[PDB]
């Protein structure tokens, strides 16, 4: 798991 | 005038997300690393596996080369990044120093240095053969996205959610240049050291000169996840992008029109890479993928 694979959650 | 990349190679094994994928700068290589906390090295030009490389206690979000393409470094959410001998596999120092996950990685063109970003919003600047850090950039104010070294390693570009992309002189460690405000996913410079090409997460890339930008690529989807980007010059000049529509686009660098879309994965295309010698692009797709593949073109 890591932090490049997870989404930047914009709104 | 476009290229016609077709696929040729399928480069599966990894069992999570893929993150990023670099070849080797003596072209005979590719490095992948994953979320599976594994990289692998696999045959630059018929994709053949070569080795699984494993020590990260979590998953991985970067792997780069070193110029002699004996080394790797890998930037990783254990808070580390590790020096890797590629030949055996082995890991030769834990870079340990950064306060959250390591999200991006690079040597320095003489490979006497690592650059890397952090969720902790530093860049730190780390010693390759003492494994010791050199120097923490307090550079951004939220995690940084990406790292890069221009060609004689005396500048280094950060990017920043923050919405800053920031340019370092290495050796003194102050900031020469600071580039609406969207969160800046990736940057990194031309292979020639000239322009800077920058993601932001609205859909767009930019290539900047001055401070000025020059061009703008749209047409893709990225709203979400730090994409690489690359500049194509083997044949016709292209940039290169993954998207989050599960395609690789390809644009014309001086008309900014799309000439080509590239159709395999099934879901995000975080990374692409260009060979250094070769037509050929690597793509490599997040957690319902989990897949790289090889691309050849004839210009």
């Amino acid at each position: 798991g890591c932090a490049r694979s997870e989404p930047k959650i914009l709104t | 005038v476009k290229p016609n990349y077709a696929l040729k190679f399928t480069l599966a094994g990894h069992t999570k997300a893929v993150s990023s994928v670099k070849f080797s700068p003596n072209g005979e290589w590719l490095a992948s690393s994953s979320a599976d906390k594994l990289i692998k090295i696999w045959g630059a030009y018929d994709g053949k596996f070569e080795k699984t490389i494993s020590g990260h206690k979590l998953g991985i979000s970067d792997v780069a080369w070193s110029s002699d393409s004996n080394l790797l470094v890998s930037a990783s959410d254990d808070k580390t990044l590790k020096i890797w001998d590629v030949s055996s596999g082995k890991c030769l120092k834990t870079l340990k120093g950064h306060s959250n996950y390591v999200f991006c990685c690079n040597f320095n063109p003489q490979s006497n240095l690592i650059v890397s970003g952090s969720f902790d919003e530093s860049v730190r600047i780390w010693d390759v053969k003492t494994g010791k850090c050199l120097k923490t950039l307090p550079a951004h104010s939220d995690p940084v996205s990406a790292v890069h070294f221009n060609r004689d390693g005396s500048l280094i570009v950060s990017s920043s959610y923050d919405g800053l992309c920031r340019i370092w002189d290495t050796a003194s460690g102050q900031c020469l240049k600071t580039l609406d405000n969207p969160p800046v996913s990736f940057v990194k410079f031309s292979p020639n050291g000239k322009y800077i090409l920058a993601a932001t997460l609205d859909n767009t890339l930019k290539l900047w000169d001055k401070g000025k930008c020059l061009k703008t690529y749209t047409g893709h989807k990225n709203e979400k996840y730090c994409i690489f980007a690359n500049f194509s010059v083997t044949g016709g000049k292209w940039i290169v992008s993954g998207s989050e529509d599960n395609l690789v686009y390809i644009w014309n660098l001086q008309t900014k029109e799309i000439v080509q879309k590239l159709q395999g994965h099934t879901d995000v295309v975080i990374s692409t890479a260009c060979h250094p010698t070769e037509n050929i692009i690597a793509s490599a797709a997040l957690e319902n993928d989990k897949t790289i593949k090889l691309w050849k073109s004839d210009c």
